[PDB]
C-alpha cells in the first residue's frame, strides 16, 4: 500500500487544491507494535479506500489542466488506478 | 516526451493538433520536391 | 450524462495526441534518411 | 429549479430556524462560464 502511494503522490502535479497527498497508512496507531488498536487501523483504511473513489471524479474533469503547476499527467491515472484495484483486493481479504 | 506544452489545457486540444498538422503536411509536400529534385532522379536516369 | 462524461473525460487523460505526433514525424524522417542510405549502399554496388 | 426554489421560498411562514431559505443553484461555481467546475454544480445540486 505505502508504496503505491507514495507513486500516486509522486506522479500528480496539481497543486493540491483538489487532489491531496494521501498520508502514510495508519497514523492513529503504531501497528509495529505488539498490541495496537486494529480499529483504528482499519478506519484509516477505509478512508484511503473512500478518498481515493472521491478524487476519482476530480481526475475525470475537463478542466483540472489548467497551467504549469495546476494540471494532471498520462501517468497519474493509472497509478491511481492501481492503488484503488490494491485498496479493494485488500479490504475484500480483511473483511472476514 | 512530458512536458506541459504538450498536454495542455483542455481536454481537447484540438487547434494545436490541426496546427501541427498543417505544418508537417507543408513539411512533407516540399520535401517531396527536395527529394525528387536532389537525388531520386539523377539515380532514377543512370539505372533506367 | 455524469456517468458518461466521467468515464470519457478519465480515459482521455491516458493519451496524449501530440507526443504521438512527434513520433510520427521521427518516423517519417528515419524512413527518407533510411531511404537516401539504402540509395547510397545500392549505387557504391552497383559501381563496385 | 431556480424559479421554483424562489417560489417556495416566498411561500413560508416560518422563522428560519428548521425550514431555512433555499440557496440559489450553483454558489460555488459560475455555470455561465465556459469551463466550469461541474463537480461543484453536481454537488450543490444533490445538497438541494
Amino acid at each position: 500500500i505505502n508504496l503505491l502511494i507514495d507513486a500516486a503522490n509522486a506522479a500528480n502535479r496539481t497543486d493540491r487544491a483538489e487532489i491531496e497527498d494521501y498520508a502514510h497508512l495508519y497514523t492513529q496507531t503504531d501497528i509495529a507494535l505488539e498490541t495496537p488498536q486494529l480499529a483504528y487501523a482499519f478506519q484509516d483504511l477505509k478512508a484511503l479506500q473512500a478518498e481515493v473513489d472521491a478524487d476519482f471524479e476530480w481526475l475525470g474533469e475537463f478542466g483540472i489542466d489548467q497551467e504549469d503547476g495546476n494540471y494532471v499527467q498520462r501517468y497519474h491515472l493509472p497509478a491511481v488506478e492501481a492503488l484503488k484495484a490494491e485498496v479493494d483486493a485488500r479490504v475484500a481479504a480483511i473483511e472476514p | 516526451y512530458l512536458h506541459w506544452d504538450t498536454d495542455l489545457a483542455t481536454n481537447d486540444e484540438d487547434e494545436a493538433y490541426y496546427k501541427a498538422k498543417l505544418d508537417f503536411a507543408i513539411e512533407t509536400y516540399a520535401k517531396i520536391l527536395f527529394n525528387g529534385e536532389v537525388w531520386q532522379e539523377p539515380l532514377a536516369y543512370v539505372q533506367n | 450524462l455524469r456517468a458518461d462524461s466521467i468515464a470519457k473525460n478519465l480515459e482521455a487523460q491516458k493519451s496524449d495526441v501530440l507526443v504521438r505526433q512527434l513520433f510520427l514525424e521521427r518516423a517519417t524522417a528515419q524512413r527518407d534518411t533510411l531511404r537516401v542510405v539504402e540509395a547510397i549502399f545500392s549505387t557504391s554496388a552497383r559501381y563496385v
